[PDB]
Formats: C-alpha cells, sequence, structure tokens
C-alpha cells in the first residue's frame, strides 16, 4: 500500500514544495519542471505485441508435442534415407501432416484472438483533455500532460482531477472516487486532514477521478505514472498467468501417451535384436513403433472441441480471450466478488420511508422486481407531493423511452432519487410540479441546509398558500411541531416523537441517509391570495410546522446477483466478499446476496447479544466474520489462512486494491483455484493474479477490464453460475472423444507387429491406417463433444487436479487393453478370410512375407500349389487392406455407441438421440463404402472394391465390443464399489 | 501402480485375453470349415496366369504326346492321386503359373505348351505334377528382350503385373 505527506500544515506543505498557495508557481520553474522528470501522463502500455505473436499460438505445449512428433518421423525419414525406402509416401507425409496441424491449429486460435482483439479496439475512444492551472496568480487552462508537481490547480463541477492534488482548500466539492477508490457516494473533499489512510482522507483528490459538484484548488503532489492509479495500472501488467488447469492436465496426458511409447519402443528394440534384424531396421523399428504412438489427429479434434465448446460462450455473449479458458470454470473452489458495481447496481435510489410512524420499504431493483407498498394512505400522498413538488431535479430531453431508474436527471444526489421514486410511484412529476407554481424557494443554506419552497393551491377545497420544506431530522425535529397521520394533524407527544428518534436511528444506522419532510399551510386571512413573500423576512411560520415524515435510500443487488450466489454456493464453491466499502453496508449486501446466510452470527453479533467485551467470545462459535480492512494491514500469513480456513461466510470490508491483491493471494496459498469479479480500478491487481478474472462489459472500468482473463458484456452475474457449469461438462466427453481415438491404435500398430514377428504379409497399409484416423473416425471423435451431461453434473464435487485425471490408468487400461484387443482380432479375421478364401490358408501365411514382399519372385506356391506373381498377390494383400479398414470402421460404430457414457447404459442416455453421432456413422460407412468402390481408388490409393461378404465379417466382433461394454456399464451401475469401476470406470 | 491387487489384473487377463484369442481361433476356425481343401473360393485374382522363368531375376506317371486337354475327371478324394504326364547365349526357361482348372485355349528390335497337361488339379489332387536359348551374335551390351504367350484365355496388363502373360529381362554378356 502507498504513503503519503497529506497531513501537514498548509505553510509546511508550500515550504517543502517550494510554492505559493495563492500564486502557485512561476511560469519559468512550471517549465523547468515539465522538462525534468516528464509529462503528466502514464506511459503508454507497455506491451506492444507485433503480429509476430502467431507464433506464440503455434509452440504452447500441445504444438509443441506434435512439433516433436513432427521431427522425429523427419529423423525417422532421415534413417531410412539409409537405404531406397517407401517412406516416400510413409514418414514424410506423416511428419507433415503433424506440421500441417499445428500451424493450421496455430492459424485458427490465433485468428480467434485476434477477431476479439479487433472488437475490443473498436471500443476505445480517446479525449485528450485539460486542466486549470494558476501560476503567477493568474489562472490558464493548459493541456493536462504540461501539469507539474507542487502547482496550484482548480477543480469544478465536473471537471477531471488531471493529477494527484493535495486540498488546500475546497466549498462544497464533492469528487467521484467510485472506480479508484471504489467508495460509492461522492466523498467529498476537505483541506483538512480526516483520516491516516491518504485513500480515506478528505485532503487528497485522485487522478482519473471526476469532481460532481463544488469547487477546489490544490497543490499537485504526484504527476503522471508517480499517481496512484498509475501505480495501480504499472502493478497490473507484471503478474504471471500461471500453468490452466486444462493445460496440466494435457500435460500429464501426454507423459502417459509418450509413455508407452517408450516402453513399447525400447522393449520391441531389444526383442528385435534379439531375433536378427541388423541394428539398422531395429532403429528404424524403434522410431516406427513410437511414432505410431503419436495421435496426429487428436490435436485437431482437441482444438475444435475446446472452440466448439468457446462458440457457444460467445452465444451467450461471454468471450475467452484464451482459448483454455473455457473448461477453467468448473475447477473453482473459491470466489471473490466485489461489492459495488459487481454484486450491486452501483446506483443509489430511495430504500425506505416514514408515515404514519411505520417503515415502508420500497423497490430498490434495478428492474423493479420487488414489491410496492401501499400507496393508498393519503399520508403517502402528501409526502410524495412535499419531495415530488421541493427540488431542483428534473429529467433532461430524451428520457422519455428509457426506463425512469436508468435514465439521466440533472440533479443531486437525494434528489434524483426522489424524483425518479415519484414518478415510479405516485405517477409523473411534470404535471404535478406545474400543478402548484413556485413562487419563491431557499436552496439548502450553507448553514442547517433547510430547504423550502412555497406553492399555491391547486385543490378545489381550500384556498391555502402551501409551505414544503425538507433538511435533516434532527434540524428539521427543532422546527416542526404538529405531525400528521392517515390525513388528519396531531400535535408532538414524546412517545411518538421518540418513536420518530427510534426509527431515525434504527435506519440512519442501516447505513441509508435519512431526511426530514415537512410541510404546513398558511393563514391564508395573515397571508393573502395577492400577498407576495420575499426571501428577506421570516414570511412562514418557519415554527409550528407539521412534520409528515422521512425519506432514507440506498442502492441494491442487481436483479440476478442473489440467485447467482446461491447456485454457486450449491455448486459447493466458496462466496468470499472483498469490498473497499463500510463494513456496516458491506454486511447488510452480503446478507442479501446470500454471501452471509440468515441465523450465521459474526463475532459481533455474538457479543452484541450476549452484551459481552467482543474479545472475550471465542472465534470458533463464529462461522460468518466482516474482517475491517484497518486489522487486515496488521495481519500475518498465518492470520489470513486461520480467517479463510476457520469461517465459512467471509466479508473482507475497507480492504485496499493491495489488500485485495493479497486476500486473492492467501486464497491461493490454501492450493485453491480462485475466481475475481469486479467493476473498478480497484479490482485490477486482484483480476489478474486471480486463476481467472472477470469484469463487467459495461460496469467495470478500463483498467480492470484490461486485466480480467473473461468479460461480461452484459453485465449479467448470473453468467457466471452458467460459466462455471460450462466447464465441467466438455471434461467427460473429452474422456469419450479421447478414449475413442486411442481405442483405434491397437488395431492399427497390431498389424505392422505381428508382421515382424509371424513374418506374414502385411494385413494393414499405412494409407489405410490414415483413412481410418483422419478419414472416418474424425465425425464421430467430433459427434461425441456433443454428448450432454450423463447426470446432474451440477452435483457432484469439483475434481481433484492430483486424484482426477483426463486420461488416467483406467482409461488406458480399456482402449487399449480391452476394446481395442477385440478390434484388432476383428481386422485379422477378416485377413484371413480373404486370404484363406483367395487360396491362402492362415497357417501357410506364416514367414511368407520375405518371398511375398520380393518383387523377384513371380512364382509363389498358396495352398493349392497354385503360383502367384508379384503384383496378383499384392493385388490380394491391398483388397485385404480396404477389408481391413471397413473393418476398423465397423467396429468403430460400436466403439462409438459405448464411448457415448461413460457409466448409463445406450438405454439411459440414449446415444441415438444425439443426431451428430447418427450422421457420423452414416457419413464414415458411406465413406468407407466409397474408398473401397470408388473406380480409381485401386491405382491411386491401393484400395481395391470389397466382395459383400467381406463386410461381414467383422459384425461379431463389434457384437461383441457392444454388449460386452454394457455389462460392464450395468455391472458398475450396480455395484458402486465395485472392481469394476476401479479398473473400468475412468 | 498397485499393490496385492495385481493378482486381480494379471488374473483378469489370463481369462480375458484368453476369451478373445478363443473367440479368434474360434472364428478363423468356422472359416476354414467352409473351403475346399482342393479348390480356392476365387481364382480372380489369379484369373490370366503370368509367366515365370528359372534365370533368378518320374517313377509311374504316365506318358503323353502333344494333344488336347485330359480330364481326370472331378477334383475329388474318391479316386487316389489323379495322374501326370511325364515331361554364353544363356538359356532361360519358362513355365506357366500353374491354376486349377484353367485350360489355355489353343486346341525386329536388336540382333538376337501342350494342352495335354492342363487342367491343372492342384497339389492335394496331384503332388508330384509336373508343368511344361539366346545364341544370339550380339554381345557386351544390355539387350531388352520381352517373351510371351498368346491365346483368348491369356491377357496382359502392361501397366501393372508386367509377369502377367510375358517376360521382361536384361541380358549382358560381357566378354
Amino acid at each position: 500500500m502507498e504513503i503519503n505527506d497529506h497531513q501537514l500544515s498548509v505553510a509546511e506543505l508550500e515550504q517543502k514544495y517550494q510554492t505559493s498557495a495563492t500564486k502557485g508557481l512561476s511560469a519559468s520553474l512550471a517549465a523547468e519542471l515539465l522538462l525534468r522528470d516528464g509529462p503528466n501522463a502514464l506511459r503508454p502500455p507497455r506491451g506492444t505485441p507485433e503480429y509476430v505473436k502467431f507464433a506464440r499460438q503455434l509452440a504452447g505445449g500441445l504444438q509443441c508435442l506434435m512439433w516433436v512428433a513432427a521431427a522425429i518421423c523427419l529423423i525417422a525419414f532421415a534413417i531410412q534415407a539409409s537405404e531406397g525406402d517407401l517412406t516416400t509416401d510413409d514418414n514424410l507425409y506423416l511428419a507433415l501432416a503433424l506440421i500441417a496441424v499445428v500451424v493450421v491449429t496455430g492459424c485458427f486460435g490465433y485468428y480467434q484472438e485476434f477477431k476479439s482483439t479487433n472488437i475490443i479496439a473498436s471500443f476505445k475512444n480517446l479525449v485528450p483533455q485539460q486542466a486549470t492551472v494558476i501560476r503567477d496568480g493568474d489562472k490558464f487552462q493548459i493541456n493536462a500532460d504540461q501539469l507539474v508537481v507542487g502547482d496550484l490547480v482548480e477543480m469544478k463541477g465536473g471537471d477531471r482531477v488531471p493529477a494527484d492534488i493535495r486540498i488546500l482548500q475546497a466549498q462544497g466539492r464533492k469528487v467521484d472516487n467510485s472506480s479508484l477508490t471504489g467508495e460509492s457516494e461522492p466523498q467529498t473533499r476537505s483541506p483538512e486532514c480526516t483520516h491516516e489512510s491518504p485513500l480515506e482522507t478528505r485532503n487528497i483528490a485522485f487522478f482519473s477521478t471526476m469532481c460532481l459538484e463544488g469547487t477546489a484548488q490544490g497543490l499537485v503532489v504526484n504527476t503522471g505514472d508517480r499517481t496512484i492509479i498509475g501505480r495501480i495500472a504499472s502493478l497490473a501488467s507484471g503478474v504471471e498467468n500461471e500453468k490452466t488447469p486444462i493445460a496440466i492436465e494435457i500435460e500429464h496426458f501426454v507423459d502417459i501417451i509418450a509413455g508407452l511409447a517408450i516402453l513399447f519402443g525400447a522393449t520391441f528394440f531389444i526383442v528385435a535384436m534379439c531375433i536378427g534384424y541388423t541394428f539398422l531396421r531395429a532403429m528404424v523399428f524403434f522410431m516406427a513403433i513410437v511414432v505410431a504412438y503419436v495421435p496426429e489427429g487428436l490435436l485437431a479434434t482437441v482444438t475444435v472441441c475446446l472452440s466448439l465448446t468457446a462458440k457457444r460462450l460467445a452465444s451467450k455473449n461471454c468471450v475467452v480471450k484464451n482459448l483454455e479458458a473455457v473448461e477453467t470454470l468448473g475447477s473453482t473452489s473459491v470466489i471473490c466478488s466485489d461489492k459495488t458495481g459487481t454484486l450491486t447496481q452501483n446506483r443509489m435510489t430511495v430504500s425506505h420511508l416514514w408515515f404514519d410512524n411505520h417503515i415502508h420499504s420500497a423497490d430498490t431493483t434495478e428492474d423493479q422486481s420487488g414489491q410496492t407498498f401501499d400507496q393508498s394512505s393519503e399520508t403517502w400522498r402528501a409526502l410524495c407531493r412535499v419531495l415530488t413538488l421541493c427540488n431542483r431535479a428534473a429529467f433532461k430531453s430524451g428520457q422519455d423511452a428509457v426506463p425512469v431508474p436508468k435514465r439521466i436527471v440533472i440533479g443531486d444526489a437525494s434528489e434524483t432519487a426522489l424524483l425518479k421514486f415519484s414518478e415510479l410511484t405516485l405517477g409523473n412529476a411534470m404535471g404535478y410540479r406545474e400543478r402548484f407554481p413556485k413562487v419563491c424557494e431557499i436552496p439548502f443554506n450553507s448553514t442547517n441546509k433547510f430547504q423550502l419552497s412555497i406553492h399555491t393551491l391547486e385543490d378545489p377545497r381550500d384556498p391555502r398558500h402551501v409551505l414544503v420544506m425538507k433538511g435533516a431530522p434532527e434540524r428539521v425535529l427543532e422546527r416542526c411541531s404538529s405531525i400528521l397521520i392517515k390525513g388528519q394533524e396531531l400535535p408532538l407527544d414524546e412517545q411518538w416523537r421518540e418513536a420518530f428518534q427510534t426509527a431515525y436511528l434504527s435506519l440512519g444506522g442501516l447505513g441509508e441517509r435519512v431526511l426530514g419532510f415537512c410541510q404546513l399551510y398558511l393563514s391564508e386571512k395573515d397571508y393573502p391570495p395577492g400577498y407576495a413573500f420575499d426571501v428577506e423576512a421570516m414570511n412562514f411560520p418557519t415554527s409550528g410546522l407539521s412534520f409528515a415524515g422521512l425519506v432514507s435510500m440506498i442502492d441494491p443487488p442487481r436483479a440476478t446477483v442473489p440467485d447467482a450466489v446461491l447456485k454457486c454456493r450449491t455448486a459447493g464453491i466458496r462466496v468470499i466478499m472483498v469490498t473497499g466499502d463500510h463494513p456496516i453496508t458491506a454486511k447488510a449486501i452480503a446478507a442479501s446476496v446470500g454471501i452471509i446466510s440468515e441465523g450465521s452470527e459474526t463475532v459481533e453479533d455474538i457479543a452484541a447479544r450476549l452484551r459481552v467485551p467482543v474479545d472475550q467470545v471465542n472465534r470458533k462459535d463464529a462461522r460468518a466474520c466482516v474482517i475491517n480492512g484497518m486489522q487486515l494491514k496488521d495481519m500475518d500469513p498465518s492470520e489470513l489462512v486461520e480467517a479463510l480456513r476457520t469461517h465459512p461466510e467471509m466479508v473482507f470490508a475497507r480492504t485496499s486494491p493491495q489488500q485485495k491483491l493479497v486476500i486473492v493471494e492467501s486464497c491461493q496459498r490454501l492450493g485453491a483455484i480462485v475466481a475475481v469479479t469486479g467493476d473498478g480500478v480497484n479490482d485490477s491487481p486482484a483480476l489478474k493474479k486471480a486463476d481467472i478474472g472477470v469484469a463487467m462489459g459495461i460496469a467495470g472500468s478500463d483498467a480492470a477490464k484490461n486485466a480480467a482473463d473473461m468479460i461480461l458484456l452484459d453485465d449479467n452475474f448470473a453468467s457466471i453460475v452458467t460459466g462455471v457449469e460450462q466447464g465441467r461438462l466438455i471434461f467427460d466427453n473429452l474422456k469419450k472423444s479421447i478414449a475413442y481415438t486411442l481405442t483405434k491404435n491397437i488395431p492399427e500398430l497390431t498389424p505392422y507387429l505381428i508382421y515382424i514377428t509371424v513374418s506374414v504379409p502385411l494385413p494393414l497399409g499405412c494409407i489405410t491406417i490414415l483413412f481410418i484416423e483422419l478419414c472416418t473416425d474424425i465425425f464421430p471423435s467430433v459427434s461425441l463433444a456433443y454428448e450432454k451431461a450423463e447426470s446432474d453434473i451440477m452435483h457432484l464435487r469439483p475434481r481433484n487436479p492430483k486424484r482426477d485425471r483426463l486420461v488416467n490408468e483406467p482409461l488406458a487400461a480399456y482402449s487399449y487393453f480391452q476394446i481395442g484387443a477385440i478390434q484388432s482380432f476383428a481386422g485379422f479375421t477378416d485377413y484371413f478370410t480373404a486370404m484363406a478364401q483367395e487360396g491362402w490358408f492362415p497357417l501357410l501365411c506364416v514367414g511368407l512375407r520375405p518371398q511375398w514382399e520380393n518383387h523377384h519372385l513371380q512364382d509363389l506356391q498358396d495352398s493349392y500349389g497354385q503360383e502367384w506373381t508379384f503384383g496378383q498377390r499384392l493385388y490380394q494383400q491391398y483388397t485385404c487392406y480396404t477389408v481391413f479398414f471397413i473393418s476398423i470402421e465397423m467396429c468403430q460404430i460400436a466403439d462409438v455407441l459405448i464411448r457415448k457414457t461413460r457409466r448409463l447404459s445406450a438405454f439411459q442416455q440414449g446415444f441415438f438421440r444425439n443426431r451428430i453421432l447418427v450422421i457420423a456413422i452414416v457419413f464414415q460407412v458411406c465413406i468407407g463404402c466409397f474408398l473401397c468402390y470408388c473406380p480409381g481408388m485401386p491405382n491411386i490409393f491401393n484400395f481395391m472394391p470389397i466382395r459383400f461378404q467381406w463386410w461381414l465379417v467383422p459384425m461379431p466382433f463389434g457384437l461383441l465390443i457392444f454388449v460386452y461394454d454394457e455389462i460392464r456399464k450395468l455391472g458398475v451401475r450396480c455395484c458402486p464399489g465395485s472392481w469394476w469401476d476401479q479398473e473400468l470406470y475412468y | 501402480r498397485t499393490l496385492s491387487r495385481w493378482v486381480w489384473i494379471s488374473l483378469y487377463y489370463v481369462a480375458f485375453y484368453v476369451v478373445m484369442s478363443g473367440i479368434f481361433a474360434l472364428c478363423i476356425y468356422v472359416l476354414m470349415r467352409t473351403i475346399d481343401p482342393y479348390t480356392p473360393d476365387y481364382q480372380d485374382q489369379l484369373k490370366s496366369p503370368g509367366v515365370t522363368l528359372r534365370p533368378d531375376v518320374q517313377e509311374g506317371s504316365i506318358n503323353c504326346t502333344s494333344e488336347k486337354y485330359f480330364f481326370q475327371e472331378s477334383f475329388l478324394a474318391p479316386n487316389h492321386t489323379k495322374f501326370s504326364c511325364k515331361f554364353g547365349k544363356p538359356c532361360f526357361i519358362i513355365k506357366m503359373n500353374r491354376i486349377v482348372k484353367f485350360l489355355p485355349g489353343n486346341s525386329d528390335g536388336p540382333p538376337l505348351y501342350s494342352l495335354h497337361y492342363f487342367p491343372y488339379y492342384g497339389k492335394k489332387a496331384q503332388p508330384h505334377y509336373s508343368n511344361p536359348k539366346l545364341l544370339n551374335v550380339p554381345r557386351n551390351r544390355d539387350v531388352v528382350i520381352v517373351c510371351k504367350i498368346l491365346a483368348e484365355h491369356v491377357s496382359f496388363d502392361n501397366p501393372h503385373d508386367p509377369y502377367e502373360g510375358k517376360v521382361e529381362f536384361k541380358l549382358k554378356i560381357q566378354k
């Protein structure tokens, strides 16, 4: 936190600054200093990321996996350069394919982020502005950047504070520190030192804060970057992002894949050497096996998957600056939210009214979703006209269509709230204020601040003049005698008088501001209809007036907030309110939004009820706590951790931005994922430090918006809820997709394995494998992303990064060990059927490859004794590849269906409801059928038309896969703690 | 990675991969059943016989003469093994790739089968069956020669199997 020189005698202040309070500085010096340090302006965003940033998208962690994969393939190709190799179509193709995926995916992702930035640029509207300085005794308006340190400056109503100043003099000046400090209502500024902390003191004005009203002079304490907001702005750029949870999960994933890759590559390398293959061959096998383990398509399928989800978020008006940022929300354990602007509307409005010695709450909501009071009473009518009539507040031309609350009004704070209220409940104030013509009024006086005005009568019954006046309850209490009730007057009795007093203290204690409203009919006999009374003499009996009632006011939370917080809590997310506002209001709002449930007592509540010193009560008995920022400065790390751990519902009030940062950090110390939602600049350091920052599109400031990882254009808090939900379903579906693709590797890799072991003609080729991995499975693989919630995900607790893994041992245990195996056997069965039918019985196929592969041997005896040339048998091998391809597809049908659900049976969820999956298998089968049957296929791809009978051979295997996993899906549902769930269930 | 539970993994696959190998073999064995021991289900691949040669690029039996095809009957076991007929400037020998029940039909570049053997009955039916010179002037040069066979039954695939019914070798006798 910062420090300052604010508390100093003006003589001492100027003594230090070497400046004249009335005259300011001399032009010469002003120019000298301006040239010395630097103009009054923050150094432009030290970040001018060139288009070279595109490269960023290319590296990442995942793209690196494909990069190394591509490199490995290239090297393998380089190794096979040792001899004449077929790789011209194999390895180089793959390596290039890998590079193609990283670059294409990179381009796509980059464009997305770029589009968002462009949209952001559209919003920037800049105005240089100017400042009013006083030098050599003369007032001159110069460019704000020209402002130096230690020179007198004058601020008026509406002008922005050019730089941090130390107010020397002021007159009814009220600056708006809403964004910087977070203070809701306009804080008045004065020459005298009020508080120790320079942020709360009145003797200092701040940069970027507009002065609502009044005027004031001040010596510039800080200029440019050294200013407060500049300090915050600078800090909001030195924080680190930290690795996204989804990113680490994929890191673990690659570790597993690579692990399996190396194990088999190495094990088989040794095995190959044992057999006889030269080292060269052993090495090519090593490279081959490893490279084969790398899923090229999975990078595309994952990227697209995230993109699809992101697109949905965009539709919801929830934009993600980063692609990985989509999953995060499904991992948030704590939400540090700001009060004003975020949880609330940040707009003041009439709260409660006092009529017939009763308190009636008005509708504070922006949307007017609350309940209206009983307007029937006459007392209400009278008070309404007094509030409506006595005001300078009036709607500006143009606010007809707009809602009465959101519409702008020209007037004071209270008068605006009062005007809006009148217009809403009692009807239009236009005709009403026009009804009674105002002859002479007395604006709020410098002292006693009473404001009165007298009008004529509109009513036909009595022609008496009507007098109205509003002011502080105590001052007005001094001037009032009679009290009105239900339309009839009465004198004041101590019982009711005190009732009024207690009511005043009650509402005043509620945190609201109360205003006394009174009126008095004039003795027309004494004051004739023609009598013209001026402001000079006491024409109206200021005393003996009839006091009507009081009207208080406050600002409410947004309409969506309460329900959003309840959902976040039901989700198991801890909601902590971190605000710089006053504790009295902070707690009230907290209880309103639900951060502090009812019945939950703070340490003070207990001390209050028991009427015992606050220090006595044991903190353990208090579940909720409102920690004052004053203590926060003193607290240590162990202190914060204790507070955070010991109290379920917490609210940090009067906390500086730096403190909000320490709170977020303290929550991170626990090792939990924190999400911060804010509005103003005070949230800039917090929002950037949080695992995920959340700014408000409109209600949010620029600094905080730049710091935020996510922005809400609609400023709907409910979106947060949707956000947390949107993050957990995609995780399960990713598992589905991954599992599916991973299952294909067994039937793809095995053919080449056995080829080396048994020495049988190659069952599946390279082109074939590519058609499965890149051609067919692509649609089904994406279709699974469309899978819906298997059960109520919102009910389950947030996953544990340590325990739960996207891809874990169990998944591999079934994609590779169980299902994958079944598919492999299906493929080989198809292989043997074709071969056996052609004339090559399975038993004879062993050790045939050496002769088979040889292009020279034209005479190759089959089981019948027939002699096959090279092309002939090779044709059979190719017509043998197609069927294996098709077989994979057929097995993939069953795999896709079972992959659809993790726990539930096909019955329940019904994988068929998903239309995209349906079109997935129809297109998949159609394509496979095409590749085999298309006329030029055997020439280009070496894929030949398949005899119809062939299609059936892989059928029974597919059924086995389905029937097998289905029972597994049933046993798991029956036996939660079953042995199957532990092993199977991934 | 577990402990005192691996037995639940090992034993599992032992009787899982077992069930799978048992089913895999189960399917191969049924397939094998639906095939003749004497003739393949498809001859189409070998449709047009190819011609191969020697140059790496009889007790019992029956006496015969150049004549028409000889039918040993049907391709069955009821009859014992069907009897088979008897039979510088490099010499290369050519033969016709044997194909069951196939009857061949028959009833200047640089300087340089009897039907009584068909149809071939196959190895199982006929084990010891027996299927039926470039004195050129030039030398010290690579000569491309293409020896092919003719017939309605014989077809050539110039674009593909250069062996289909024909040869293509480059002899060079450098002296």
